[PDB]
C-alpha cells in the first residue's frame, strides 16, 4: 500500500 | 583495532546487535582507507546508511504529519530538529561517494551502484527541502540516476538487479519528486517488459534476485495506475 | 520553556525519537517542577527505551564473545562505556532532582525504584572490584522503596506491585538468591489476591498484567 | 525470558 524503492 | 580488517568486522557484529549508526560510522572509517569495497562490503555500507536515514525520514514523515493535521511552534522546531539530522547524514554519504567511491575503474555494477546510492541521496535531501535549494537538489538527484542508466544500458542484461533496482528508485523519483508520473510510469513499464522477455534464461538464484525486484514495478505500477 | 519540552518529548515518542525524548524529559525535570503521574510516565519510558537498547545489544556481543578476536571485545566495551553513560545520568536526575523527602508515597516509590533498577543495568555489566558496591546501591534502593510501599499503600497498587515484580528479579538474577526471589514474588501475588476483589477500576490493566508477569516468573523458575 | 516492569 506504499510505494517501494529497493531494500537496500 | 582499527584496521581495515577490523573495522569491516565491527561493521558485521553493530549490524548483529541492530547498531546502524555505529555500522555506518564503522563502515566509513573502512571505506577511508581507500580501497575498494567488494560486493559484500558494499552492501554492508549501503544497509549501514539506509537504516540509519531510514529512521529519521520516518521521524520526518510522523512529524510533518502532525504539522500538516493542526492545520504551534515545537512541531515546526522539531521537524527542522530532525531534518538538519538527515541533512547531515546525507552530506556524509555524498561526500563519501566524491571522494572514494565514485570513479573511472571497477566493472559497470559497482559504477552503477555508487551513482545510484548518489541519486538516491539527493533524493533524500530533496524529500525535506525548500524553495531554490530544493530545485538544485532535484537536478543533481536526476544527473546522478541518468548517469547510472546510461552506463546499465550499455554494459549490464535487462535482468541485472542493480540495474532494476537503479530502474525502480528513479521511477519513485520522477513520480514523488520530479512530479512527472508519466516518465515514472512508462519507465517501470519498459524495465518490467524488458526483464520480462528474458527472465526464462536465468539459474533459480539469479531468477529469484530479478523478480523480486520485479514485483516492487509491479506492486508501483499496480499503485499509480 | 516546560511546556515546550514537554510537548517535544511528546512528538519524539510519537516519531520513536527516544533519546531525544529522553533529553526533553530531562531539560522538563531539570525547570524544578515535581512531575505530574503522566510526565513521570513519559521519564521512564524515554529512559527505558534507550537502555533497552543497550542492555540488547551487550547481550547479542557477550554471546558472540562467549560462544567464539580483540574485535568483540573492544566493542562489547564501547556498548557498556554508553550504557554505563545513560544510567548515571538517569541516577544523576533522581539525586539532584526527582528523589526527595516531601511527596506522596507513590511519587517517592516510583523514584527509588527508578533507582534501584538503573543500579540493576549498571551491575548486569559490571565485572571487577565496583560490582559488589553497585550490587549494595540497587538493594539498599529497592528495600527503602519497600518499606515505604508495605506501610503506605495498598497491596494492589501497581507501583508497589512492579517495585516487588523488579526487586524479585533483581534477588534471582543479580544478587544470586532464588529463594528469596520465590518467596518475594509469591507473598506479593498472594497479598494482591486477598484484595482482587476490592480493586478500583482504574488499575485493573495495570495490576492484574503485574500480577501476571509475578506468575510468569515463578512458573518459570520453579 | 523472565520479566521485568514494562
Ligand atoms: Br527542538
Ligand atoms: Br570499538
Ligand atoms: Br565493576
Ligand atoms: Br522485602
Amino acid at each position: 500500500s506504499s510505494r517501494n524503492s529497493t531494500p537496500g | 583495532h582499527m584496521e581495515r580488517a577490523s573495522l569491516i568486522q565491527k561493521a558485521k557484529l553493530a549490524e548483529q546487535a541492530e547498531r546502524y549508526e555505529d555500522m555506518a560510522a564503522f563502515m566509513k572509517g573502512a571505506v577511508e582507507k581507500g580501497e575498494e569495497l567488494s560486493c559484500e562490503e558494499r552492501n554492508l555500507l549501503s544497509v549501514a546508511y539506509k537504516n540509519v536515514v531510514g529512521g529519521q525520514r520516518a521521524a520526518w514523515r510522523v512529524l510533518s504529519s502532525i504539522e500538516q493535521k493542526s492545520n504551534g511552534p515545537e512541531v515546526r522546531e522539531y521537524r527542522e530538529k530532525v531534518e538538519t539530522e538527515l541533512q547531515g547524514v546525507c552530506d556524509t554519504v555524498l561526500g563519501l561517494l566524491d571522494s572514494h567511491l565514485i570513479k573511472e575503474a571497477g566493472d559497470a555494477e559497482s559504477r552503477v551502484f555508487y551513482l545510484k546510492m548518489k541519486g538516491d541521496y539527493y533524493r533524500y535531501l530533496a524529500e525535506v527541502a525548500t524553495g531554490d535549494d530544493k530545485k538544485r537538489i532535484i537536478d543533481s538527484a536526476r544527473s546522478a540516476y541518468q548517469e547510472a542508466m546510461d552506463i546499465s544500458k550499455k554494459e549490464m542484461p535487462p535482468t541485472n538487479p542493480i540495474r532494476l533496482g537503479l530502474a525502480l528508485n528513479f521511477s519513485v523519483f520522477h513520480y514523488e519528486i520530479a512530479n512527472s508520473p508519466e516518465e515514472a510510469i512508462s519507465l517501470a513499464k519498459t524495465t518490467f517488459d524488458e526483464a520480462m522477455a528474458d527472465l526464462h534464461t536465468l539459474s533459480e538464484d539469479s531468477y529469484k534476485d530479478s523478480t523480486l525486484i520485479m514485483q516492487l514495478l509491479r506492486d508501483n505500477l499496480t499503485l499509480w495506475t
